[PDB]
């Protein structure tokens, strides 16, 4: 002859429940990356025409060596 | 002047791709002719040596042909050890 029990919701009320979307922004602008993109390939550029022009030099002295040992 | 900025901001934001072929395209046409180091890359396609140098037979009459691979005369390559 005990109190009624049966499946309930608790006191008061159940939390609240998130169903809203939710894409947070989360990136850079465009100018930066384009920045970025452009310093990188500058870089890339300026180290490669000092490769360049030493390997220029390096194939000259074989070339050197070859004429000397020709005759 | 004034339509050609917005043909320019609608291209951007159309055919994004299109605007950086053309501006890639443009800036490879033009920027060669305006270098200085156009003639440097000439020299120094110029100064491989693929082949052997035939010696010029003396006539007594050269002083520009130097007598021996180290004597002062002839060409110099010191403008390249400095690039
Ligand atoms: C000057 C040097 C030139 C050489 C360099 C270029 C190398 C190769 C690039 C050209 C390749 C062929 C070009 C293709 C042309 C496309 C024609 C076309 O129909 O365009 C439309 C799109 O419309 C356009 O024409 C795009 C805008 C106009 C052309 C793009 C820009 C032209 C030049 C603008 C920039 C000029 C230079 C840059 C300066 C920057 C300013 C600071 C295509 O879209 P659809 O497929 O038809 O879509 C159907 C689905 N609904």
């Amino acid at each position: 002859a005990s109190k009624v029990k049966q499946d309930m919701p608790p006191p008061g009320g159940y939390g609240p429940i998130d169903y809203k979307r939710n894409l947070p922004r989360r990136g850079l602008s465009g100018y930066s990356m384009f920045a970025v993109g452009i310093g990188t390939l500058l870089f890339g550029y300026w180290s490669m025409m000092k490769w360049n022009r030493e390997r220029r030099r390096l194939q000259i002295e074989d070339f050197e060596a070859r004429i000397a040992l020709m005759p | 002047a004034g339509r050609i900025a917005s043909f320019l901001k609608n291209a951007w934001a159309k055919e994004p791709v299109l605007v950086a072929s053309f501006a890639i395209g443009g800036l490879a046409i033009i920027l060669p002719s305006l270098s200085p180091y156009t003639n440097y890359a000439i020299r120094i396609n110029r100064a491989t040596p693929y082949n052997y140098p035939v010696p010029l037979r003396d006539d007594g009459n050269m002083p520009d042909v130097p007598s021996h691979p180290q004597d002062p005369q002839g060409p110099s390559l010191e403008w390249l050890k400095n690039l």
